[PDB]
């Protein structure tokens, strides 16, 4: 959320962030900016690109 | 360094000089300000005397009281000049002396 | 990287013989200025006699007395001697001469001075002798003593160059040398690479004839010999750094074609041999503080000095805007 | 698999720590676990942090508790335990703290399982950040002073406090 | 970039088997004192200015007058304690 | 002149300083074809990795 | 893998902590070290963190955490050292008086 | 440029104050010319006149102190509840400095630097009380703490203050990692460490199935350093250890400034931010076992010192029932505690300090007090009988909402134990009542009378435990104002 990247630059995750914070700042219901936020979570951990390559990985293994 | 001086709680006086200067709060003090600062460092330099009596180092220890009652009461009437010059306490002299000038 | 252990052979052995022919120098110079010869049998000239010497280290039956810390005993003179090996990693003796072009070359240098202080620590509890620990506790409090101005003035030089890189150190140094503005930091620099070195007049492992035991006093055959060896390397090492720091490091005194013709590898070579010789002369010419006088010294005059220097650079440069 | 070997060295250098009978060897110990963990932030190419762990947790953290449990010449009898007897309530916490804290990225952080495919060719680079890089060195400092002065200044005063408590404990002047 | 710091490594494993052969072929043919303490918390303090000091020094050029005067802050408290160790006699040795 | 014979020792200290720069200068120098870059950035090392294809494919 | 063996890395270090204090009852000296281990351990997780989210929050709180852990060393030493000095050993049947 | 440190005035004057007094008692205390004169009063003096200038530095400079709040948005956050915390603690702080000049110079307690930590502790607080980021909130708690690990152990050569000192910094340690711990977890789960970020990141989902254990972890962590803090059953059992064998000033100081600066924290941490019914749960179950625990085993104790140790702990459980049943009313219920129990507190403290000038050490030895000295054994009843509860006395605003908040959300099983609880601390209160006045003993103790200072601050919180509610509104008012300030 700080924008300091750690090599200088603005980190990987703030316009996520910014997004969904400026979503946040006007909608009054927190479930209309859900898919905001889980693209910022998405960005910090990855967890459904990871996922995803993992079916692929299983269905390869499945499959051979 | 970016700086920004807007305060949360907007001001409820009218605004003579947003941001002023060091210099300029310092002249804007006032009678009122002076005795203030006189009051405090008076204090101070009477609490210095009285509690340096039983160690037996009342005049060092007046110097020290008057330091912290200087720094205390030039602190507390550059906030009043301050803050009246920024709107954020009642202003009059300020605004009058702000619409002739 | 297969040839990485070719070129590190090639810094370490020729660092044993440099030192081993310290000792010999150290040997010589004391003697001349003693008005005797000094080494001058053992091969001609002498030159034969570190060679002797070392050979009869290692024919020398070790003891290793019956203490509890068997293990820590032998590693302690391992572990200084190590250390002082591997600052040599980081050295740039020329332009593009260095094993490890560290961009934290700096700081790791100070890592590497703050991890010496455990061999003589270890040493001194290992070796079961109440004379010893005492000793080696003196020692190692004047080292960490010593270690905060030296800190402080690699602080001042990072504030002249802006990197922590040793070879951009020395080539912000092609205007001028920092000895030249610094020279007040330099002899400060100096004097404490003399105590952190524990070398006269801070020698008080070497004040055994003062009723204080060094921490190395049970030792014998190769660990001795380790503990010897670690402390003229790290001479080698502070006098290199001194070179780098305030005299340019590899480059001419001027800069001029006919300073050009010579390699920048002997310039560094020849100034480290002016601040190695300055290590001679002086324990050659005074004598040996006490430990308390030493300890006032180091806390009382060069700490406030080094910190008073930070403090001038930092803001006259930062004054008319000359940082890096 | 190099931080397997790094984990295992901490590991066991930890253990070492906590179960010498000699506290002058468990401070030795301690000063192994400072390395392997200076090794993992080298890994994590943290070098100055990598480095500042060398310079204060070992090179003064670890000196000052060396000094002191030298001087103090700790006889084993006042300390010595049987430690077979904790197995079974170290058994249950451990685990516990094991099956919940070892695992508790995996939900949030699922990993990424290593196929037979190289998938180093989709690897983007982005030239325009490399350009002119900065050292961990001078990300750091670009913040500490400027942005976060005030956190910098109170840890300031922590260390003033710290100065005053050791004098006002421990000062015996001759 | 983390790629210098590979010779060091095996600098140090060089370094190391030279140490054991040249340790290893001789063998084929109750008074606490609380000085140190206190040494040892001052340079314990003193190390972590310098440690402060470092980015500091490499960061100057884009801090400017701010971080110059936050760095001066810092160093004026950290000098006040010196000016109280200094007085009780903490850095006298005899 | 008899003080000559302690400039012996000094003047080998200087050749050892010398050999440990220049003996690690030409083995690196032989075996990566051009002498060592002082200062190689996250951008010489893209550099080079992207120069071996744009060497080897052609 | 690499984020989920980096924590563990710091995770052990910190069960080695807790498993410290509860193996140490006559030992409070080591029961101090253990205390240092929970903090490495934790100075640990910022530095990871940092790298992982490409954040300089972890960095700059890393820092002074480093500087608590220094000052926390110091004065707890001191304790430890007055202590002794009252009585004579560190043995923990000395400091049980307190109670109740 | 300059006018932007508006907002920090108050902690600009106290620490510059404090700086001027360090150096005034180390050059005077080590001067031969003067034979090295004790200054524990004279810097005790100073440092209360210090106290005072900051009080009205930072109550005259209300709007001045959200200031440049954008620019100092990423270190601290000041607002109306804030001010009023600040204004709070360093009342307290002033009175408690005010209570110590009798023991300064009777003991001979000559150490200067014990006003120093102690004002280096208010700064401490006082950062601790505007923290909006976990960063902040850490380093001004661990300031504070080694503040009070210092002078926990500054009598350096008795038994008890050793062992108090020993037993704090382990155990403190020990917490503070753990809080740590959590607030890395809390890190990583999140990205974030400011108060607004985490707000805005677990709002409108608590536990929606996919919870981040991460963050339930991280925030539980953080709870048990905080209820560490607060001496909740069962992170309690440092409190009386620590408060019997510090000297008593600092046991006085101890028992009052840290609660509030904490709840501060715990307030703008947990009740702005959003896991929810764990963490309230949480509350709910230290509560009760601290009212539990801390009822059975004051009635155990025979001194003094552990008895009022004890009944803090009971004190804090009735008063994070407020916290947990999360509302307004709870959140005003939970501040009106703090205020009631903290001026019982001094009055209770003020008695005990008078008393050590003859070494008062166990209940007993309060026999014949009503004889020897009549208005102080009322006094200290008048306190006693606040403490239980009974009306009309300030004490009896803290049961009344104990009972308000069970009834009302339903929670019978509290009701009982609030019931029972408070039946077994009026006994172990009055029987202190019963000693002063019902009892005969062969030998007496006879007492020295106290000092002007603790008489005034005495003779001022036995009339408002008497009259206070005769007259409650501004309390009322204030406290409303403070809990709405949280969210608005
Ligand atoms: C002063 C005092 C003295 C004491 C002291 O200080 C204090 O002295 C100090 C001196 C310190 C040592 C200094 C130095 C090191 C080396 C370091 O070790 C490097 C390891 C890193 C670098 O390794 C490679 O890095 C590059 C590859 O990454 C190589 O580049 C190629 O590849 C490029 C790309 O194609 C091409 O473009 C290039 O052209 C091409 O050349 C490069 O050559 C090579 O170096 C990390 O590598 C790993 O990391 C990988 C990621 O996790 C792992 O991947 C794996 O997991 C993945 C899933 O996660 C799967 O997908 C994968 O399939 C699966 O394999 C895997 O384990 C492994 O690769 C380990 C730490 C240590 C020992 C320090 C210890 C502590 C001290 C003793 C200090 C000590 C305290
Ligand atoms: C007691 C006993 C007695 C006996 C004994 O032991 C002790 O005594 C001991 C005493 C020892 C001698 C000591 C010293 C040397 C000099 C060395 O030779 C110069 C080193 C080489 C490289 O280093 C230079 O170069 C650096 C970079 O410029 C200089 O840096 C500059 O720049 C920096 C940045 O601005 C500034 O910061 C610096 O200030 C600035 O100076 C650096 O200073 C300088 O040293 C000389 O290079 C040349 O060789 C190249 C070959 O490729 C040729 O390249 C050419 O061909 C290419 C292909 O077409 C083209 O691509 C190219 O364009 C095109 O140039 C070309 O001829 C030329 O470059 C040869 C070894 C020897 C004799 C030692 C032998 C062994 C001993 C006799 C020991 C003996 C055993
Ligand atoms: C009086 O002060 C002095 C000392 O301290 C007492 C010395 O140790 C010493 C001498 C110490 C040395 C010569 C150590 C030198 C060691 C080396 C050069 C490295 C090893 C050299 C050798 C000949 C050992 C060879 C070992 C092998 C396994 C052979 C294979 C290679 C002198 C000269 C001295 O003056
Ligand atoms: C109804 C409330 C709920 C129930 C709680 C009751 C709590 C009390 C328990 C009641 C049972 C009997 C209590 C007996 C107490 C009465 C005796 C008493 O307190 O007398 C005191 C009197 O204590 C006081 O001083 C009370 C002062 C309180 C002032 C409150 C009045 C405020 C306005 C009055 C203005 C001044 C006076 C105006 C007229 C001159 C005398 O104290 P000594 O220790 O004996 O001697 C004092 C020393 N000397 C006489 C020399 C000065
Ligand atoms: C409200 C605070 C105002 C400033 C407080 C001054 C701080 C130091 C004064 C403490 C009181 C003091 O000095 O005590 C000495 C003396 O006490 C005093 O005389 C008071 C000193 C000054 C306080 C009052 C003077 C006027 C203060 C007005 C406000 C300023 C010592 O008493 P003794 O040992 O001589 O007792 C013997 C005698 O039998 C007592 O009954
Ligand atoms: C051993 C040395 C001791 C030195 C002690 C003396 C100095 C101590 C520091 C005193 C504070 C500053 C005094 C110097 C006055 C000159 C300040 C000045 O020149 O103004 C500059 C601004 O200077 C400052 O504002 C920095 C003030 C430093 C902070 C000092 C702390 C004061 C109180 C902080 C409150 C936080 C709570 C404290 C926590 C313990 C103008 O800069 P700029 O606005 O043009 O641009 C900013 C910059 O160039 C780009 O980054
Ligand atoms: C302790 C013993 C209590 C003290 C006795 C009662 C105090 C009465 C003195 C005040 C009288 C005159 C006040 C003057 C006044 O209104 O000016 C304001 C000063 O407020 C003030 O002077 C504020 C005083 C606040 C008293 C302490 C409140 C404690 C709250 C309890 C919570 C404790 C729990 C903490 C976790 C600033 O003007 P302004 O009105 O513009 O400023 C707030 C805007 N928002
Ligand atoms: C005698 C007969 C009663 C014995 C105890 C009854 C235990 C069951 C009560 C129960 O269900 O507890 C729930 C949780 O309360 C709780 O708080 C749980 C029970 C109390 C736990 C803390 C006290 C432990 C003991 C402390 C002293 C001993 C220390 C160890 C030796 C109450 O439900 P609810 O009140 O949440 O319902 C809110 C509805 N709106
Ligand atoms: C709300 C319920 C109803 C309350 C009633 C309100 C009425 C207002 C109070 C009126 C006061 C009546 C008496 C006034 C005349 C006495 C003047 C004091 C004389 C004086 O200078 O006292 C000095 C000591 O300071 C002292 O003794 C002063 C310090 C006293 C402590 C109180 C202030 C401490 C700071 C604030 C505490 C706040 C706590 C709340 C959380 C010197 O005395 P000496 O010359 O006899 O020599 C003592 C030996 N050293
Ligand atoms: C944080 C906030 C904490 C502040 C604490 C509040 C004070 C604590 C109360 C303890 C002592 C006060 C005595 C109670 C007053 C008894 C009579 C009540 C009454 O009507 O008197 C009015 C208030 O007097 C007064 O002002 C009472 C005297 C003050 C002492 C004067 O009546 P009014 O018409 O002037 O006021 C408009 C409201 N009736
Ligand atoms: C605030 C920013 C920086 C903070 C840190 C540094 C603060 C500065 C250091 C303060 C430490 C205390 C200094 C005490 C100096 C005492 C001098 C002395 O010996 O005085 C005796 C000396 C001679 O008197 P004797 O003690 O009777 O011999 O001076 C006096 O006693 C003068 C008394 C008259 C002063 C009244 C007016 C005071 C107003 C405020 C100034």
């Amino acid at each position: 959320a700080s924008g300091w990247g750690i090599t200088g630059n603005k980190g990987r995750c703030y316009d996520f962030w910014m997004d969904f914070s400026e979503c946040m700042s006007h909608c009054r219901e927190p479930k209309d900016c859900t898919l905001l936020r889980e693209d910022y979570l998405e960005c910090l951990h990855h967890s459904k690109e990871f996922q995803r390559r993992n079916r692929i990985y299983k269905e390869e293994q499945r499959k051979l | 360094m970016n700086t920004d001086i807007t305060a949360l709680e907007k001001a409820q006086y009218p605004v003579v000089d947003r941001n002023p200067a060091f210099t300029k709060v310092v002249g804007n003090f006032s009678t009122l300000d002076y005795l203030r600062f006189s009051t405090i460092t008076g204090i101070s330099v009477t609490v210095g005397y009285l509690s340096g009596i039983k160690p037996g180092i009342k005049g060092p220890s007046m110097v020290t009281g008057g330091l912290i009652g200087l720094m205390g009461g030039f602190m507390y009437a550059y906030q009043n000049s301050a803050g009246r010059l920024m709107g954020f306490f009642p202003n009059d002299g300020e605004v009058a002396s702000y619409q002739k000038r | 990287y297969i040839a990485v252990p070719a070129e590190i052979l090639g810094i370490i052995l020729p660092l044993l013989l440099g030192v081993a022919f310290l000792v010999l120098a150290e040997r010589k110079v004391m003697a001349f200025v003693q008005r005797r010869k000094g080494p001058d049998v053992v091969g001609s000239f002498g030159l034969l006699q570190p060679l002797a010497d070392g050979l009869k280290l290692i024919l020398k039956e070790p003891i290793s007395p019956s203490s509890a810390n068997f293990f820590l005993f032998r590693m302690a003179p391992v572990a200084t001697f190590m250390l002082s090996l591997v600052a040599w990693a980081v050295v740039p003796f020329d332009y593009g001469m260095v094993l490890s072009d560290l961009n934290i070359g700096l700081l790791y240098l100070f890592a590497i001075s703050s991890l010496g202080v455990y061999g003589i620590i270890i040493a001194g509890r290992s070796s079961n002798s109440k004379y010893a620990f005492l000793g080696a506790l003196r020692s190692a409090a004047q080292m960490v003593s010593y270690e905060v101005s030296i800190g402080l003035i690699l602080i001042t030089v990072l504030i002249c160059v802006g990197s922590c890189n040793l070879s951009e150190i020395v080539m912000a140094q092609k205007q001028i040398w920092f000895g030249i503005p610094l020279f007040p930091v330099l002899v400060m620099f100096f004097i404490s690479c003399l105590a952190e070195t524990n070398r006269a007049p801070f020698d008080l492992p070497e004040a055994e004839a003062e009723l204080v035991a060094g921490y190395n006093v049970e030792y014998s055959s190769m660990g001795f010999a380790l503990f010897f060896l670690g402390e003229y390397a790290n001479m080698i090492l502070m006098s290199g750094l001194c070179t780098l720091f305030f005299l340019g490091g590899w480059l001419p005194i001027l800069d001029l074609p006919i300073f050009k013709k010579i390699p920048g590898s002997i310039w560094f070579s020849i100034k480290v041999l002016f601040f190695l010789f300055l290590y001679i002369w002086v324990r050659a010419a005074f004598p040996r503080y006490r430990y308390d006088q030493l300890m006032g010294l180091g806390w009382k005059v060069f700490l406030p000095l080094s910190l008073a220097w930070v403090v001038s650079v930092s803001g006259l440069l930062v004054t008319f805007q000359w940082l890096p | 698999m190099i931080l397997s070997v790094l984990s295992s060295l901490a590991l066991v250098s930890g253990l070492m720590v906590v179960r010498a009978k000699n506290p002058v060897h468990s401070v030795l110990f301690f000063i192994l676990v400072f390395c392997d963990t200076s090794g993992l932030l080298l890994l994590l190419g943290l070098d100055f942090f990598a480095m500042i762990f060398l310079v204060v947790y070992i090179g003064a953290i670890a000196v000052l508790f060396l000094f002191v449990v030298m001087m103090f010449h700790i006889q084993i009898a006042e300390i010595h335990e049987e430690v077979l007897r904790y197995l079974p309530v170290s058994g249950i916490i451990g685990l516990i703290f094991w099956w919940e804290m070892f695992f508790i990225l995996d939900n949030e952080s699922i990993p990424l399982l290593p196929t037979q495919r190289n998938t180093t060719s989709l690897r983007y680079t982005v030239y325009a950040g490399k350009v002119r890089s900065w050292t961990n060195l001078e990300t750091l400092g670009n913040l500490l002073y400027t942005y976060y002065f005030v956190w910098f200044l109170v840890s300031s005063l922590i260390l003033l406090v710290a100065m005053i408590g050791a004098i006002v404990l421990t000062m015996h002047r001759t | 970039m983390m790629l210098e710091f590979a010779p060091i490594f095996i600098y140090l494993v060089i370094s190391l088997l030279v140490s054991l052969i040249l340790l290893g072929v001789p063998f084929l043919f109750s008074r606490f004192d609380i000085r140190f303490y206190l040494v040892s918390i001052l340079f314990l303090i003193f190390d972590l200015e310098v440690t402060f000091f470092f980015p500091w020094a490499v960061s100057l050029n884009k801090i400017d007058l701010f971080g110059f005067w936050s760095m001066m802050a810092f160093l004026f408290i950290l000098t006040i304690g010196f000016l109280y160790e200094w007085k009780r006699g903490a850095l006298d040795w005899e | 002149l008899v003080w000559l014979e302690a400039m012996l020792p000094l003047g080998i200290i200087g050749g050892m300083l010398c050999i440990m720069g220049n003996s690690q200068y030409y083995i690196h120098k032989a075996y990566h074809g051009r002498p060592k870059h002082i200062g190689h950035d996250e951008w010489d090392v893209a550099m080079e990795r992207r120069d071996k294809k744009v060497v080897e494919k052609a | 893998m690499d984020l989920i063996k980096y924590f563990t890395f710091s995770m052990i270090i910190f069960i080695l902590g807790i498993w410290g204090i509860l193996l140490n009852r006559r030992n409070i000296l080591i029961m101090l070290m253990s205390i240092e281990l929970m903090l490495l351990a934790v100075n640990l997780n910022f530095l990871v963190f940092s790298v992982s989210l490409d954040d300089m929050m972890g960095q700059v709180f890393a820092l002074l955490v480093l500087t608590v852990a220094a000052a926390e060393s110091a004065i707890g030493l001191a304790i430890f050292v007055i202590t002794f000095r009252v009585r004579g050993t560190i043995a923990v049947e000395f400091i049980n008086s307190i109670q109740g | 440029m300059f006018n932007l440190f508006l907002a920090v005035f108050p902690e600009i004057f106290i620490i510059n104050a404090t700086f001027i007094l360090l150096i005034h008692g180390v050059v005077f205390s080590t001067s031969k010319k003067y034979d090295y004169p004790p200054l524990a009063s004279n810097v005790g003096w100073l440092g209360l006149l210090s106290v005072l200038i900051t009080l009205l530095l930072l109550a005259a400079g209300a709007p001045l102190l959200t200031i440049a709040h954008l620019f100092w948005n990423n270190l601290f956050r000041r607002d109306n509840f804030t001010y009023f915390c600040q204004i709070f603690l360093l009342l307290s702080t002033a009175g408690t400095i005010s209570m110590c000049f009798d023991f300064f110079d009777q003991e001979r307690f000559d150490a200067f630097e014990f006003i120093v930590l102690i004002l280096l502790s208010t700064c401490g607080m006082l950062f601790m009380i505007s923290a909006y980021d976990l960063i902040a909130m850490y380093l001004a708690i661990e300031l504070q703490s080694l503040c009070f690990y210092v002078i926990a152990a500054s009598k350096r050569k008795s038994e008890f203050s050793t062992e108090a000192g020993l037993k704090y910094l382990i155990l403190g340690a020990f917490s503070s990692g753990i809080l740590l711990f959590g607030c890395s977890m809390i890190y990583g789960s999140t990205g974030a460490t400011h108060f607004d970020q985490l707000a805005k990141i677990l709002t409108g989902y608590e536990i929606t199935g996919a919870r981040s254990s991460g963050i339930f972890m991280g925030i539980l962590f953080i709870a048990v350093g905080f209820l560490f803090k607060i001496t909740a059953v069962p992170f309690h059992m440092w409190a009386p250890d620590i408060y019997e064998g510090s000297p008593t000033p600092v046991t006085a100081f101890l028992s009052i400034a840290p609660k509030i600066s904490i709840f501060a924290n715990i307030l703008r941490v947990f009740i702005y931010g959003s896991y929810g019914a764990t963490l309230q749960q949480i509350f709910f179950f230290c509560s009760i076992a601290s009212m539990i625990l801390g009822a059975l085993a004051a009635m155990a104790q025979t001194k003094v010192k552990r008895l009022l140790a004890y009944s803090s702990i009971g004190h804090v459980g009735y008063i994070c029932i407020g916290f947990s049943c999360g509302t307004i009313e709870g959140i005003q219920s939970l501040l009106i505690g703090i205020f009631i129990y903290a001026l019982m507190t001094m009055d209770a403290f003020a008695i005990v300090l008078a008393l050590r000038q003859t070494r008062v050490k166990y209940i007993a030895d309060l026999g014949a007090l009503a004889k020897t000295n009549p208005i102080l054994a009322i006094t200290f009843s008048i306190t006693m009988f606040s403490y239980a509860g009974i009306p009309p006395l300030a004490g009896f605003c803290s049961k009344f909402y104990l009972f308000f908040a069970a009834l009302g959300c339903g929670a019978y099983f509290l009701a009982l134990v609030g019931v029972v609880t408070s039946v077994i601390g009026c006994f172990y209160y009055i029987r202190l009542v019963k000693r002063m006045f019902f009892d005969t003993p062969r030998t007496w103790i006879l007492y020295e009378p106290m000092d002007r200072n603790k008489s005034l601050l005495l003779a001022m919180t036995s009339f408002f435990i008497t009259l206070f509610l005769l007259y409650p509104s501004p309390l009322f008012s204030v406290t409303h104002q403070m809990a709405l300030s949280l969210y608005l």
